[PDB]
């Protein structure tokens, strides 16, 4: 209630470091209005190494996303047929998708 | 203080000035 | 001096300027605990600010009434240290950018793909002519005498008019 | 490397970008190691 | 209407031709070029004026011109 | 061919459309196309829409020149009709055939055509407009 | 036909409700009618002039008439500093209470406006004391209206219409204009202003009925006759005057003290008088120059034909000229409207400079809106010149006439001038806003002794060759002991040193660097309109994109599409295009001049010298701040006098804001709109009765391009005027 | 209507541009030049030599004579164009 948020800092080079304002709690930073402190307090995460490995979870999963993106055009792309099953994709959507996803944050 | 006889010959004087700015304007013509 | 200027060391809403950049940082630093990175940056800034502050001093530049130093582009000897000096430092580098973008130019002229190698750089090529533009004043000048650097008239495209 | 991917790297848009980085760092070093200059 | 003329750099590739959406323009015979042809604008009460001939011509500043003028129900393209 | 339209024609099948000709058809001008169909087939209006064409001949009327000839591009650049006639017809009954006019596509040579509008000389030696001043003609 | 464009068969015969539009639009286009000559063009145009100059007068005897009946004259001249002048009452059936108790000020009981135009001091120093006056101002100038009507009527009778050949006689019309109308009404002026206005000023009363028996002078015509002219400069005016007064008065008529009048902070009645006998005698002599009817005097074709620099310099010289200038009018217009625009400019910077009627200079708010006015105006004409030489080009320019001449050569190396426009304007604009921001930067991050401020020494060291001895250059004027200064040291100089070297006058004010920086950014605007205008009329006859750009006219929409596209390609689009950069560089030039004399007006010229040379300073110092009383007219607990300027205020922002419609929405959309409204309209019950005559069109693509500036140009006057004088009322300083 | 006095291809304008003063020769063009800048440099000089007075020290005769010297300006190109023409 009396700290301000503040998760990006300035280097000093040309006078800038003045932006590196009295956020609060002996920090020196640029405020955040992201609200994402609010949203990790809501999940639990009052440690900053879960922070740290949800990030390097978070590098993981970029890295097989660009790794599926190559595998799905130059290795196996599928075909006409796979793309048109709507029911199919509308069906696995809605479970396992929203439901599951759901069902996962609530647990 | 301007009389009321005054202002009725600017009037007047007015007057004369519209009927000829009408005579001109009808002068050059549409 | 010049316009009514007094030098900046001799000024005293300099000094105050001074101190109250000074004053706001030491404000500033009230709330942090010594030894963390936030208190030295803070005094790092302090003695930034008077240092800044001692240069301007010690240059010689003339300060006005507010207490701002104020540059002669006069073109007065005492004052080079202000507009003339970076004035040919610019000249220079700004001519040496363009005498390498037109060698680079004549380059991919003569080439049998100019328009490929205009959106694809040839590197070598290109850094050949940017290190060799070093000697501009002078290859622009032997061109000029040699009637290389101009265009007669008659030769490029006009407007009917 | 190779034969082609140095030619997709001497592109205007990459060159350009690699040439701004470079001279936004050397005038970034230089202010740091030589700053709030005015005169000469 | 407007008006339309084709002056003698016309090649008879007749590209303005099939450019005209309002039947304006027609091929006639000429003797100047190698195709032997020229275009003819004898239908410019029917020029909207869109210019889509000019668009369609090859020849170094376009052969066929049109100026616009004098507006009516043709080619204003009123409906109503 | 000649002045002459044939009213009794068949149309094609059209569920009626909001952007059929206004009241200056039957007052300034109206524009009817005719063409020869193979099968029955749908077609897009140029006034939105689609229509099915008749097998045999079919009649459309329109309210401006810019239609017709886009239905005819349609007929033409689609599915190969290209024996299409425009027409214009006023308010007094009276009709003027204007597209295919000779009998053949303003494309194609046709002797007996004479040039219209052509100019013996290149565009860059017209007159300059003070040439022209006061006189009520132009450099064109 | 009888169709209203009667002048236009073309226009007549639309179908549209272009036709309306277009007929109104061209009404005054004389050279494109149907079936005119030039013989007809140039009496219809002799008589427009006069119903112009009749409509003048009018406006002038109506602001007369308003001042002598409604106005606090009676009031103002016992008490100038203190009392409001009054330009008219107010009737408005739409006032509430508040609005009419709000707007009764000044020393009468009625709903009024207080004038910001200055005519009360203008009319106090020459002579006016008493609403009589002006009201015998008003009556001569409606007789005088009255008779430039009645003369434009009777030129256009058959038996007194002009030939060609009087309006082309050059010679006879510059001789006569430049003795009488210049030289003799100047010698007018000087006789009315020692016969009446300087007696006035010492407290004598000079009216019609006893000027013709009153000596103006002690003596009267012996020194004039004798030859001692000094004898009419000795004893002036001491500086205890006391202006409509008589203690401390002089008996001289023709001096040249210089400087100001110590009570009214003006110029010293006498050497105005001086001045206009000097400038009638110059001009008398000056029109005693061309040969008319005499064997002497010059033939204006012989000197143009004669100046030919020896070898090839200059082309063929000035041959042709005179050819081309007489029988093209627009070429003459464009001349008129450059000059007068550069005389409106001098006008702005002269009034401010070196007042000279009585009181002002301590108003504010006349000298802020009299300054404006005057910008605003100079930069119409200055764009109007520009526009009506590209004209000049497009339809009366005969490249045979000019061969080779010092004309046609601007065409030749046109490429050249337009390069190097775009050169000076990209270097301009480049530095300034370099400056700007790096000024913004500096100062944001803490340090403003970062900041590049570049002192201005080249206009201080004007300002100190003029006497201004502040800077210390001791120079010229400055300088005691130097031949400028001991040469007019007993005429001009001490006058003009006690006014420049004291701080209650505007004379050379004291600039700094934001003084510099604000200078480069009025150079960037007059350079980038000179390059819009330069350009849009050396190419109005072709470029590379459209050779034949003479065919189709001066203004058209386009070319079409094809060839890459051809928007705005006409010398018409580069006037539309150049009126926005003329309407910033003028808002640039008054907002320099309305924030540096609110600071010295205020005694804090500091404020502007400090906050001046960021735009963060101007964004929060100038604007945000004297914006105060100008939206605070009306509020939720009530409203004031300055209601009306806050509503013209928004009003202004409106219609700027709604010219952003035409300017940035194009005619396809609108068009599609107005066919669907017109199936509406057709086919709705009871409603389609009601038939239109002429038919629903957008508007064409170059009225909406005029129409969108116009608005643009209406939203910019109304937005700025409320601001320039509520913010100068709301602080009285 | 005037005369052709363009010289454009030639060396030296006509003697018909001196108007008046079209048969005078160039001897006594350069002689009036001379005279006239010196009288009105003297009666110029008598300006700033001796300083000039609202109305007491301002003599007519001086400001009369201070016309030379734009006069003097043109009868020296009079005497060239003279000199140049053969009178
Ligand atoms: C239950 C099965 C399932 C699930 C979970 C998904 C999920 C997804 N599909 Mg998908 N799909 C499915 C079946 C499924 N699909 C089937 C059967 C078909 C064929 C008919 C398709 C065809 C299809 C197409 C054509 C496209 C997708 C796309 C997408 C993505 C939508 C973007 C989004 O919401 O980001 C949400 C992001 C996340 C939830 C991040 C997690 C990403 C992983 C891959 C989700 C699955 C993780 C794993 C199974 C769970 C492990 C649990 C473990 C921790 C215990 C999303 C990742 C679109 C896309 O983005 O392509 C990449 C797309 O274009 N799908
Ligand atoms: C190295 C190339 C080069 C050179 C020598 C010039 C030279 C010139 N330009 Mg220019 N220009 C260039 C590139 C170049 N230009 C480019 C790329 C553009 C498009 C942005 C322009 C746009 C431009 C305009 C709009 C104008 C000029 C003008 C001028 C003239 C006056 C100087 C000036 O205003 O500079 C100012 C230059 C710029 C604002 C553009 C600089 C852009 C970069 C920094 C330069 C390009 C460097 C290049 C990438 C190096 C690659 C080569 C390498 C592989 C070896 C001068 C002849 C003016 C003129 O006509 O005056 C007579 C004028 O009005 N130029
Ligand atoms: C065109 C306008 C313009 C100009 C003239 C300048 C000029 C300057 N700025 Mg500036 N600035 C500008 C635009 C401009 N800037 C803009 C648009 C912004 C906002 C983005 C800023 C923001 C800004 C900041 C925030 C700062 C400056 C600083 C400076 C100074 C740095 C001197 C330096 O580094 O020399 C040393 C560099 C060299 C000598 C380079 C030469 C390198 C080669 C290898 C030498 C070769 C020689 C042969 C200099 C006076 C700094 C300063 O000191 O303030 C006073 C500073 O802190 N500027
Ligand atoms: C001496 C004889 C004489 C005089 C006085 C005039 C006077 C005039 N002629 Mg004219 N004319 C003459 C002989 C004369 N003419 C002859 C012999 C010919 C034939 C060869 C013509 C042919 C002729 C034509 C063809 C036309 C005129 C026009 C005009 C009018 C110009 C418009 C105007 O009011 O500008 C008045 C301008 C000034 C008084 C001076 C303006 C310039 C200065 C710099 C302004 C600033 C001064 C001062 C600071 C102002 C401040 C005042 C106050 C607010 C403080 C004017 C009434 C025109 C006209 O309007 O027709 C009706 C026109 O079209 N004349
Ligand atoms: C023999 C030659 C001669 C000389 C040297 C003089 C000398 C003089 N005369 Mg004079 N005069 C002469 C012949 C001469 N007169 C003849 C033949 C007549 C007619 C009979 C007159 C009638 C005459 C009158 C009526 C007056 C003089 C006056 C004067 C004195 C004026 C001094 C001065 O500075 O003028 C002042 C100079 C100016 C005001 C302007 C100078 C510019 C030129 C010279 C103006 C010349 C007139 C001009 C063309 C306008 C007239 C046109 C007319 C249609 C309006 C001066 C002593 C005046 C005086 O007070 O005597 C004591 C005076 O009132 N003279
Ligand atoms: C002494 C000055 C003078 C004179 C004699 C003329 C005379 C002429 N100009 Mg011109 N002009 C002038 C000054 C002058 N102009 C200036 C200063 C500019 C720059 C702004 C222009 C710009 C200009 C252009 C761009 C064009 C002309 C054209 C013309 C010719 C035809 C005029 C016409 O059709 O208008 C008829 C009258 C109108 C169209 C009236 C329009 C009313 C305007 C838009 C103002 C409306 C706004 C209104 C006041 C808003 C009210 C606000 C309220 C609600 C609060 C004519 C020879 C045209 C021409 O034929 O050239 C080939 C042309 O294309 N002039
Ligand atoms: C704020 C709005 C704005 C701005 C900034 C400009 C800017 C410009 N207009 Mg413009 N214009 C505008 C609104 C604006 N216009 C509007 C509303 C209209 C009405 C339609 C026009 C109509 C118009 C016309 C008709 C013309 C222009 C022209 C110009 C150019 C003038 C030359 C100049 O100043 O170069 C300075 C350049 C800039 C100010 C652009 C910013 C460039 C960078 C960001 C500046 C950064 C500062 C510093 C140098 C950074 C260092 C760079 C780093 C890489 C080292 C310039 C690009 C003229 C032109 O192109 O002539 C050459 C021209 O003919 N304009
Ligand atoms: C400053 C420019 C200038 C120049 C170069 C000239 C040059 C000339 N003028 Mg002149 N003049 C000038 C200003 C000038 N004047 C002014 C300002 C006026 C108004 C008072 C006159 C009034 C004037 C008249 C009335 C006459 C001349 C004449 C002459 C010519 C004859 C000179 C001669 O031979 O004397 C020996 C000569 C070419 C005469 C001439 O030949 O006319 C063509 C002639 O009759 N001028
Ligand atoms: C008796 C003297 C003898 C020597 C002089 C002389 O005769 O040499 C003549 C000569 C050469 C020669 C000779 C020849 C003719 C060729 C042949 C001769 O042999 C013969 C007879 O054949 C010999 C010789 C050598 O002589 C050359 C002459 C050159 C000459 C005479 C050059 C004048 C410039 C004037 C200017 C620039 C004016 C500027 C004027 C200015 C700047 C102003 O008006 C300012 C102004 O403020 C003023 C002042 C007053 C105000 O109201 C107006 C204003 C405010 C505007
Ligand atoms: C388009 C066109 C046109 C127009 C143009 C224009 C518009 C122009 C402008 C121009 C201008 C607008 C110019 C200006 C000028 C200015 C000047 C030229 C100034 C001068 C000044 C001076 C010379 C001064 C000096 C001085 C003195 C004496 C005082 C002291 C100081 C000093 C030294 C500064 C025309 C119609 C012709 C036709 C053709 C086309
Ligand atoms: S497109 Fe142009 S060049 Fe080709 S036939 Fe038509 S008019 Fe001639
Ligand atoms: S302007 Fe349009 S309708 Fe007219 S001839 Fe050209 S393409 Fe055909
Ligand atoms: S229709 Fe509009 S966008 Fe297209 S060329 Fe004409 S003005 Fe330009």
């Amino acid at each position: 209630t009396s700290i301000k948020p503040s998760a990006q800092v300035v280097w000093p080079v040309v006078g800038q470091e003045i932006l590196n304002g009295d956020v609060g709690g002996g920090f020196s930073g640029v405020q955040i209005t992201s609200g994402v402190f609010q949203m990790w307090r809501a999940s639990g995460i009052t440690n900053e190494t879960e922070l740290y490995w949800t990030a390097m979870g978070g590098l993981m999963m970029s890295a097989l996303m660009v790794f599926a993106g190559w595998f799905h055009y130059h290795k196996a792309a599928p075909k006409l047929e796979w793309f048109q099953n709507v029911e199919s994709m509308m069906n696995h959507h809605l479970a396992g998708l929203l439901g599951l996803g759901c069902l996962s944050w609530s647990g | 203080m301007i009389t009321d006889s005054q202002i009725f010959f600017a009037l007047c004087i007015a007057l004369t000035a519209a009927v000829l700015a009408i005579g001109l304007g009808r002068q050059l013509y549409v | 001096d010049v316009s009514g200027l007094t030098p900046c060391k001799d000024s005293a809403v300099f000094k105050k300027r001074l101190d109250g950049s000074v004053k706001k940082l030491q404000a500033r630093l009230a709330n942090y605990t010594e030894g963390t990175p936030a208190y030295l940056a803070l005094e790092q800034q302090i003695d930034q600010t008077k240092a800044r502050f001692a240069k301007y001093g010690d240059k010689g530049l003339l300060c006005g009434a507010d207490g701002l130093p104020h540059l002669i582009a006069d073109g007065r000897p005492d004052h080079a240290g202000e507009f003339v000096i970076p004035a040919f430092g610019f000249l220079y580098i700004a001519g040496w950018i363009g005498w390498a973008g037109r060698s680079y130019l004549q380059f991919s002229k003569k080439t049998d793909k100019p328009n490929e190698n205009e959106i694809i750089i040839n590197v070598p090529v290109a850094l050949g002519m940017m290190s060799g533009a070093f000697l501009w004043p002078l290859a622009a000048w032997k061109e000029l005498i040699n009637g290389q650097l101009l265009v007669p008239g008659d030769e490029v495209t006009v407007s009917p008019r | 490397m190779s034969k082609d991917l140095l030619k997709y790297l001497s592109t205007a848009p990459v060159l350009l970008t690699a040439w701004m980085s470079l001279t936004a760092g050397m005038i970034i070093e230089i202010q740091r190691f030589f700053p709030d200059s005015l005169s000469f | 209407s407007h008006s339309v003329r084709v002056y003698d750099t016309c090649i008879g590739c007749t590209q303005c031709v099939r450019a005209c959406p309002c039947d304006v323009l027609e091929m006639v015979p000429w003797d100047g070029c190698k195709a032997g042809q020229i275009a003819s604008a004898p239908r410019a009460e029917d020029c909207i004026g869109c210019k889509r001939c000019e668009t369609a011509c090859p020849t170094d500043f376009l052969s066929v011109r049109v100026y616009l003028g004098s507006e009516t129900t043709r080619s204003l393209g009123l409906t109503y | 061919t000649s002045d002459v339209l044939n009213l009794q024609i068949p149309t094609p099948t059209f569920g009626g459309s909001t952007g059929g000709w206004l009241r200056a058809a039957e007052i300034e001008e109206k524009y009817a196309i005719t063409w020869t169909s193979k099968k029955e087939q749908i077609f897009e209006m140029p006034t939105s829409g689609a229509a099915i064409m008749q097998k045999g001949e079919n009649l459309l009327y329109l309210a401006k020149k810019e239609q017709c000839l886009a239905l005819s591009t349609q007929l033409r650049t689609l599915f190969k009709i290209s024996d299409y006639k425009i027409y214009r017809i006023f308010p007094n009954s009276e009709v003027q055939y204007l597209h295919p006019k000779d009998g053949v596509f303003p494309e194609k040579l046709n002797e007996g055509r004479i040039g219209v509008g052509n100019v013996g000389y290149s565009i860059g030696k017209n007159p300059n407009p003070v040439n022209v001043k006061f006189t009520g003609k132009n450099t064109f | 036909a009888t169709k209203f464009p009667k002048f236009s068969q073309a226009l007549a015969q639309d179908p549209a409700t272009r036709r309306i539009w277009y007929g109104i639009a061209t009404a005054h286009d004389l050279e494109s009618h149907d079936g005119m000559t030039e013989e007809n063009l140039y009496q219809k145009i002799f008589a427009s002039h006069f119903g112009h100059l009749a409509i003048i007068f009018l406006w002038t005897s109506g602001n007369l008439f308003h001042v002598a009946w409604q106005g606090n004259f009676q009031q103002w001249v016992l008490n100038p500093l203190k009392v409001k002048p009054i330009a008219h009452a107010i009737w408005d059936p739409h006032f509430g209470q508040s609005a009419i108790k709000a707007f009764t000020r000044g020393g009468v009981s009625y709903p009024v406006n207080i004038a910001t135009s200055g005519v009360y001091h203008w009319w106090y120093t020459v002579g006016m004391r008493t609403n009589e006056d002006l009201y015998f101002g008003a009556l001569g100038l409606l007789v005088l209206s009255t008779t430039l009507l009645f003369a434009g009527w009777l030129h256009l009778q058959p038996k007194f219409r002009p030939g060609i050949a009087w309006f082309k006689n050059n010679e006879s019309r510059l001789n006569h204009h430049l003795s009488g109308l210049f030289g003799v009404s100047s010698l007018a002026w000087s006789g009315h202003l020692i016969h009446v206005a300087i007696p006035e000023s010492r407290g004598q009363h000079i009216r019609w009925n006893n000027f013709t028996s009153t000596l103006p002078h002690p003596e009267g015509l012996t020194p004039f006759f004798t030859g001692n002219w000094g004898l009419y400069a000795e004893n002036p005016d001491t500086a205890q005057h006391i202006f409509g007064t008589s203690e401390g008065a002089g008996t001289a008529i023709l001096t040249f003290l210089g400087g100001f009048h110590p009570q009214t902070q003006s110029m010293w009645l006498t050497d105005i008088a001086h001045h206009h006998l000097a400038i009638a005698v110059v001009f008398i002599f000056a029109g005693h120059m061309y040969r008319t009817n005499w064997g002497i005097g010059h033939s204006m074709k012989e000197i143009l034909d004669a100046h030919v620099p020896p070898k090839g310099r200059l082309g063929a010289g000035h041959r042709g000229l005179f050819e081309t200038i007489t029988d093209s009018l627009h070429m003459q217009l464009g001349l008129a409207l450059a000059s007068l625009g550069v005389a409106t400019s001098l006008v702005a910077q002269h009034m401010y400079a070196l007042p000279s009627y009585a009181f002002m200079a301590k108003d504010y708010v006349t000298q802020a809106a009299l300054y404006t006015h005057h910008q605003y105006i100079a930069g119409f004409l200055m764009v109007g010149a520009f526009a009506h030489g590209a004209i000049f080009f497009v339809r009366d320019y005969d490249p045979e006439v000019n061969k080779d001449n010092v004309l046609a050569r601007m065409l030749q190396h046109k490429e050249a001038i337009i390069s190097h426009l775009s050169w000076v304007s990209l270097f301009l604009g480049f530095h300034t806003l370099g400056l700007y921001i790096h000024n913004d930067v500096c100062v944001a991050f803490g340090t403003p002794e970062k900041q590049i401020l570049f002192e201005p020494v080249f206009a201080q060291f004007i300002q100190a060759a003029s006497g201004k001895a502040l800077y210390g250059f001791d120079v010229l004027l400055s300088s005691s002991t130097s031949a400028a200064s001991v040469a007019s040291s007993k005429i001009w100089l001490p006058g003009w040193m006690e006014a420049i070297n004291s701080g209650k006058n505007s004379l050379f004010l004291t600039i700094g660097p934001g003084d510099f920086l604000v200078h480069h950014a009025i150079a960037l605007g007059l350079h980038t309109t000179t390059l819009i205008l330069v350009k849009g009329a050396l190419d109005a006859r072709g470029s590379k994109l459209m050779p034949d750009k003479k065919d189709f006219g001066y203004s058209f929409p386009c070319d079409g599409p094809g060839r890459g596209g051809t928007c705005d390609i006409s010398a018409w689009d580069a006037f539309y295009l150049a009126m926005f950069w003329m309407l910033n560089t003028i808002s640039w030039v008054t907002f320099y001049w309305h924030w540096k004399h609110l600071t010295v007006w205020g005694g804090n010229a500091a404020a502007f010298n400090e906050s001046s040379t960021y735009i963060m300073g101007w964004l929060r110092d100038y604007l945000w701040l004297n914006s105060s009383p100008l939206i605070n007219g009306y509020n939720a607990f009530g409203m004031n006098a300055q209601a009306v300027w806050a509503w013209m205020f928004l009003f202004g922002h409106l219609i700027w804001a709604t010219g952003f419609m035409f300017l940035i929405s194009w005619r396809g959309y609108w068009q599609e709109l107005i066919e669907t409204l017109v199936w509406a309209h057709e086919r709705t019950p009871i409603a389609n009765l009601v038939k239109w005559r002429d038919k629903p069109v957008a508007l064409s693509i170059v009225q909406a391009r005029l129409v969108g500036l116009a608005h643009f140009t209406v939203g910019f006057i109304f937005t700025f005027a409320p601001f320039v004088i509520a913010s100068t009322t709301g602080k009285f300083a | 209507e005037a005369a052709d006095t363009w010289w454009g291809d030639k060396d030296y304008p006509p003697s018909i541009v001196l108007g008046i003063g079209k048969d005078v020769p160039s001897s006594i063009f350069g002689v009036t030049s001379g005279l006239a800048f010196a009288i009105g440099v003297y009666c110029v000089a008598q300006s700033n030599l001796v300083n000039i007075l609202s109305g007491s020290t301002v003599n007519g005769f001086y400001v009369a004579g201070a016309l030379l010297v734009p006069y003097s300006w043109g009868l020296h190109v009079a005497a060239w164009i003279q000199k140049q023409n053969g009178k």
